């Protein structure tokens, strides 16, 4: 993604 | 008019007048106005009577002196000739179509009447001269 | 103005849709008018349409009147055909043609040699005047001709075809026997009994003739189109099926018949459905040897014709085919089901494969495969859409049998070619087939109205006059209310892919889309289940509520693919022989169908007649004013002749209109030149040039003035022939007077 | 004349046809691969990347890619290779003749629609287009206007109700959990039995064996007791090298996470949890129809048992007196494609697309605008 997660 | 033609009027009146009370019909003043010269149609000449009904106009009897006014009232030769150039170009009438125009069309005349007038003035072709025939009915 | 004394008026009646009154006393520009009748009468308004001069009523033709309206155009056909017995009247470029009931001598040789090459109008109207004008224009043109019959069925178009067949023949043959003998087969398969007539075609039917560059008959090719194939499965109350089936079922009794366990009538679902199964009036038990004789003239094998009926019998027996639902997504065939082991035995097929097959479908992809079932409505109409496939085909292939029959071997050097068709139809309750017939009726009566129009340039470039008086009156905005992209057809086909799609919903999309935004749309004032579309002849009210089980044809390929594979008998792959098409609705196939008839026609200038049914009990010679006034409008000649009630429709040869109206000129005026004559009489006599226009040898009038013009001209006749039979009477009184005086 | 592209980007494989077809003919894993090793024969053509089932073939030399991860688009450039790979390759289509339909996971960045429409009209001169969400598209694909789409592919679950055509944009739930992740948990369960899979061409091993052998248990407990206590539930698998390899307990293990995340490390409920705090979302008037029907679509709802023990645990979780009713066709991995495809063959769809004149006057922002 761009946060709470990688992608 | 003046008195001798009143009492020439009166006279011809008389004649017509059947039982001698000195009084003709409605129904016969058109006729004695057509004997004195004038060429009243059927529909004027029930209007100067007043639009009489049937009863009346075939039984009621009116004096010379009733009937005077009327006459006066109704009294008061190149349209002929093109009227009769409606029906025409050689200058001749079919008998046959000038019986059935009288008969059939306008204030509608009897065979009898159309054959009186018409006796003697159409050709074994069977046609008539119309300014001759003209001539003869305005003399 | 226009009414007086002596006027006359047409007036709305009970027992006739017009009476003849007059104006009893003389009409004032006040709401009440004196009227007399053929007595007493008072009307009122809130005008009453005049009466043509009587010397035009009778002219064989319709655009020579002087005014154009109903009651005159009723009047006119009336009084040809009680009084003169004549039967063809010319309405503009249309043949009219009245059906007597009743045998005629006119149709002999020695017409058809005085018909023989002269121009229509040298001749009074017959249906040869057009076969004749259609040979003389596919000589001069070097292209194609059509003759196009519009009518309800009994109206005569059949013997019309063939008369105007004949013709040709005597002209120019085996075909008028061998195409004659077609009727009873075509009949069988393509008829049906509708809730107001019997035996109505229920498709286009097109016969070309072909000649050679010698123009003699060479053979002829036949075609069809629009087929009614909904109507195989389903029949709203008081109509059958195709005639067919019931000559089928009356048939089971006769020995061959026995193989197909035929039932009676209405064992069949197919069949039961329409309440009525027996026309009285008819038998069927003898029809079937009018058609088994037509095929053997026509040389269907003994061994085919009970192919056929074997077909047949298949269908009837597969509708009655019982799906029980076993879940709410599944459902099966309940064991050992007698209509699908009769049906099976009849066709060849596995009793199992049909009985998978029928109950669930497959779905293909790259390197898979499901097979998965479906809910009980699906199955149901994939089970009528496999019967509409199957009978479509069989009337295909029957059709190209009978081309084998009447084809001949030297090439077609041009042909004319005779189109059979349905007029417009309207009944009380109005249904997905009224919809299909009345859009095909919409799109030839545009073809009609164009090629009209253009005749009319044509005319007008010959008298010099400019186009620009012409309009043209175009239906186009119907069309692309019925079958453009966002129209009744396109939004029925897209309520069937929709989830949960129905009637309810679709009649919502069509009032959405539609309702306010089109002149031509209309919803009925009481209800949400019909929709009202104003077509050229009339408004048409149609229900929504059966459209969507009509249009829904979907066919499983496995189920074509398994009675493929059958090899009992070689009539059933011969069907078949020649992948979109099966996922095609019933109105896009019909608007395919239409498209393929515009396209023939379009290449091929036509001619028109209409055929009207004059009274409904088959009485020779009797005619009803309100039944023909019914069928003169869905012919849609009352609408062309209020498109001639626009434009100029009288036209007048200076001859003519000189001979006419000299009693209306005056001498001084009148010159050695004629023509100059009339332009200065008319300009006298009418002060508008806007209502007529001088040409090269034509005078023509609008609407109304030839009325007028006989009016002045029988006033002033009638003025001079007063004044010389009050001056005859007049002497005739002297000369009486003087026979009184004696 | 001309027909829609239908499209379905997913996580792993591409889906692909025309409007109004059956099923997808175009169907490949989404998957770019490089070489990585050093080349030694001199001409034997080797290219600088393959994509889909080439990559497949190969695998045994190649690092594998996948340019979406949890429904978004990580890696733009080698997302235009696999669009490019459809349309010339796959499906042998010029793509400016046709308008083409996309299909997109709710709730995730507007980026991705941005670049998404950008690349479509800008690179390939597509005429028209439209984004469509994956879920909405299940019901056109089943025949309803109500119900619960629980859809799993690759990548993101999610949950979304729909009542009569009406979407409930509060209800929507989204879940990382499925579908990749169930696999890496997998390779790990497989290392505490002594197999280890270290390597993005294992890993489409461990899939495959995934795809073969996992099943969900009604019962989770009394199903570990019985592998404990017994040899009969334990199958035996062959490698492509002709190994083989043995698992018991495990096969039913790797899909019960969907039911516990815990395992893997969420700390979300599992998937029938998520889908019961979805319909408790709702308004009380439409619960009736949402428990009536729930839809399930995608591949990770394949696993055998998966609809009963749906069924099962939310019959338990549910007031009492109701239908609780799991429609699972056995379709359903094509379903977001069998729905685009009605969709796109609509009329009344005709207006929706965006139109390549309304991106040149308004710019990628549009998208949101027009579409859902
Ligand atoms: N011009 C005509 N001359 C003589 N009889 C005619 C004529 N037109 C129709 N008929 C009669 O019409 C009757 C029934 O209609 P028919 O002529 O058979 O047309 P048809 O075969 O029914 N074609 P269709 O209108 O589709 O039903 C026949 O008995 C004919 O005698
Ligand atoms: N028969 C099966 N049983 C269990 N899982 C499967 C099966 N087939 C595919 N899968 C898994 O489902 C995922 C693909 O789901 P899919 O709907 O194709 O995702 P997307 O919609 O993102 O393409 C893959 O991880 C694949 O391993
Ligand atoms: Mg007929
Ligand atoms: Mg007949
Ligand atoms: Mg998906």
């Amino acid at each position: 993604w761009x946060a709470x997660c990688p992608a | 008019f003046n008195k001798d033609q009143l009492e020439e009027f009166k006279e011809a009146f008389e004649l017509f007048d059947r039982v001698g009370d000195g009084k003709i019909l409605y129904s016969q003043c058109g006729d004695v106005m057509r004997a004195l010269g004038q060429n009243p149609t059927n529909a004027e000449v029930l209007k100067v009577l007043g639009n009489p009904k049937s009863d009346e106009l075939k039984s009621r009897r009116v004096d010379f002196e009733t009937f005077l006014p009327m006459l006066q009232a109704v009294a008061k030769y190149e349209d002929y000739l093109e009227g009769f150039r409606v029906f025409d170009g050689n200058g001749k009438v079919m008998g046959a179509e000038l019986r059935h125009v009288l008969t059939t069309l306008g204030e509608k005349m009897t065979e009898e009447e159309v054959e009186t007038v018409l006796a003697g003035h159409e050709d074994s072709n069977g046609c008539i001269n119309y300014e001759a025939f003209l001539k003869h009915i305005l003399s | 103005e226009l009414y007086t004394k002596y006027a006359r008026v047409w007036i709305p009646d009970p027992e006739e849709v017009w009476k003849s009154a007059e104006l009893l006393k003389d009409y004032k520009p006040d709401k009440v008018l004196q009227l007399r009748l053929e007595k007493d009468l008072e009307y009122c308004l809130d005008l009453p349409p005049l009466r043509n001069p009587d010397i035009l009523v009778g002219e064989n033709d319709l655009t020579a009147l002087s005014y154009l309206h109903e009651p005159a155009v009723l009047h006119n056909l009336k009084v040809r055909f009680i009084d003169s017995k004549l039967i063809y009247t010319y309405c503009g470029i249309v043949l009219v043609a009245i059906n007597p009931y009743e045998q005629l001598p006119i149709y002999g040789e020695d017409i058809i040699n005085a018909y023989s090459g002269q121009n229509m109008g040298d001749m009074d109207p017959h249906i040869f005047a057009v076969a004749e004008e259609a040979y003389k224009q596919m000589a001069r043109d070097e292209r194609n001709q059509s003759i196009i019959v519009s009518g309800e069925s009994g109206a005569g178009k059949t013997v019309s075809a063939k008369y105007a067949m004949r013709y040709f023949a005597t002209v120019s043959a085996n075909v008028e026997e061998k195409v004659l003998a077609s009727n009873p087969i075509m009949e069988s398969i393509g008829n049906a009994k509708t809730t107001r007539n019997d035996n109505s075609s229920r498709f286009g039917k097109y016969i070309e003739i072909g000649f050679d560059k010698r123009y003699r008959i060479i053979g002829a090719n036949m075609r069809t189109y629009l087929l009614e194939k909904s109507r195989v499965v389903f029949q709203a109350e008081e109509e059958r099926n195709y005639h067919i089936f019931y000559q089928l079922c009356a048939s089971a009794a006769l020995p061959e018949f026995k193989t197909l366990r035929l039932g009676n009538a209405n064992y069949f679902h197919y069949t039961k459905q329409g309440g009525s199964p027996v026309i009285d009036g008819i038998d069927d038990a003898k029809e079937m040897v009018n058609t088994r004789q037509a095929c053997t003239l026509l040389g269907i094998s003994d061994s085919y014709q009970m192919g056929i009926f074997r077909i047949l019998a298949g269908i009837l027996h597969l509708g009655n085919v019982e799906f029980a639902s076993r879940d709410s997504d599944s459902c099966a065939i309940p064991p050992k089901h007698d209509p699908l082991t009769i049906f099976c035995d009849l066709m060849g097929v596995d009793y199992e494969e049909m009985a998978h097959w029928l109950c669930h479908r497959k779905l293909a992809t790259a390197t898979e495969t499901y097979i998965k079932p479906i809910s009980k409505l699906h199955a149901i109409n994939a089970r009528d859409a496999l019967a509409k496939h199957i009978y479509a085909n069989l009337f295909n292939w029957i059709v190209d049998h009978v081309n084998k029959a009447l084809h001949s071997t030297v090439k077609q050097h041009s042909f004319i070619g005779v189109l059979d068709i349905y007029g417009f139809e309207t009944f009380e309750i109005n249904s997905f087939e009224q919809f299909c017939i009345n859009y095909a009726n919409e799109k030839l009566q545009q073809q009609f109205n164009m090629h009209v129009f253009k005749l009319e340039q044509e005319e007008y470039m010959k008298e010099q006059i400019p186009w620009t008086l012409i309009d043209f009156y175009d239906n186009q905005p119907c069309i692309n209310l019925i079958e453009a992209k966002m129209g009744v057809l396109d939004l029925l086909d897209e309520e069937c892919k929709m989830p949960k799609g129905s009637d309810d919903t679709w009649a919502q999309k069509l009032y959405n889309t539609h309702l306010n935004k089109c002149a031509l749309f209309e919803k009925p004032r009481l209800s949400n289940k019909a929709f009202i579309i104003k077509h050229f002849a009339d408004k048409v009210e149609y229900q929504c509520e059966g459209f969507l089980e009509k249009n829904k044809d979907t066919v499983y390929e496995e189920q074509i693919k398994v009675l493929k594979s059958s090899k009992k008998f070689k009539l059933l792959p011969e069907l078949f022989q020649d992948s979109k098409e099966h996922k095609k609705t019933v109105g896009h196939q019909f608007r395919n169908s239409l498209h393929l008839l515009m396209e023939t026609l379009n290449a091929t200038t036509p001619h028109y007649v209409r055929c009207i049914k004059p009274n409904d009990f088959k009485f020779p010679f009797t005619f009803d004013e309100k039944r023909a006034v019914q069928q003169l409008r869905a012919c849609g000649v009352l609408e062309t002749i209020r498109i001639s009630a626009a434009g100029f429709p009288s036209r007048w040869t200076y001859q003519e209109f000189f001979s006419r109206y000299r009693v209306l000129m005056k001498q001084k005026d009148v010159l050695s030149d004629r023509k100059q004559t009339c332009k200065n009489v008319l300009e006298k006599l009418i002060l508008d040039k806007d209502k007529y226009q001088f040409g090269k040898t034509k005078i023509f009038f609008r609407a109304g003035q030839v009325a007028y013009l006989e009016k002045i001209r029988a006033d002033k006749l009638r003025a001079a022939c007063i004044r010389i039979q009050k001056t005859i009477r007049g002497w005739l009184m002297r000369k009486k007077y003087m026979r009184m005086r004696r | 004349e001309t027909t829609a592209l239908v499209c379905d980007n997913g996580s792993g494989l591409v889906k692909a046809g025309f409007a109004g077809d059956d099923a997808p003919r175009a169907v490949f894993p989404s998957i770019v691969g490089r070489p990585r090793h050093q080349g030694v024969m001199v001409g034997m053509g080797q290219k600088d990347s393959y994509v889909g089932d080439e990559a497949q073939s190969k695998r045994g030399i190649l690092t594998l890619k996948y340019p979406i991860e949890h429904g978004i688009i990580t890696n733009w450039d080698d997302m235009e290779k696999i669009w490019h790979h459809t349309f010339y390759n796959e499906l042998r289509v010029a793509p400016e003749e046709h308008p083409t339909l996309l299909t997109e996971a709710p709730l995730n960045p507007k980026a991705n629609r941005e670049k998404m429409t950008q690349i479509m009209f800008e690179t390939f001169n597509v005429p028209a287009m439209y984004v469509a969400i994956q879920a909405v598209l299940s019901l056109y694909a089943s025949g309803r206007t109500t119900g619960i789409v629980l859809d799993s592919g690759d990548g993101v679950t999610h949950n979304v109700p729909i009542y009569e055509g009406y979407a409930l944009p509060h209800a929507i739930m989204r879940l990382d959990l499925a579908g990749r992740d169930l696999t890496d948990y997998l390779m790990k369960i497989l290392t505490e039995r002594g197999y280890s899979f270290v390597t993005t061409a294992e890993r489409e091993i461990v899939r495959d064996i995934k795809e073969k052998l996992c099943y969900v248990a009604l019962d989770f407990e009394n199903e570990m007791a019985t592998a404990a206590s017994s040899s009969s539930l334990e199958k035996s698998y062959e490698l492509p090298d002709g190994q083989v390899i043995t698992i018991g307990n495990e096969r039913f293990r790797c899909p019960e996470t969907l039911f516990q995340p815990s395992f893997i490390g969420m700390e979300s409920a599992g998937i029938h949890e998520t889908t019961y705090n979805s319909i408790m979302k709702c308004d009380i008037d439409i619960r009736k129809d949402l428990y009536a029907n729930n839809v399930m679509s995608g591949g990770t709802t394949m696993y055998p048992g998966i609809a009963d023990r749906m069924q099962k645990e939310i019959t338990a979780l549910a007031p009492s007196t109701m239908k609780i009713k799991i429609i699972a066709p056995p379709e359903r991995k094509y379903s977001v494609w069998i729905g685009g495809s009605i969709l796109a063959s609509l009329s009344t769809f005709q207006q929706m697309w965006i139109t390549k004149q309304e991106y040149d006057e308004a710019g990628p922002s549009i998208v949101h605008r027009k579409c859902f």
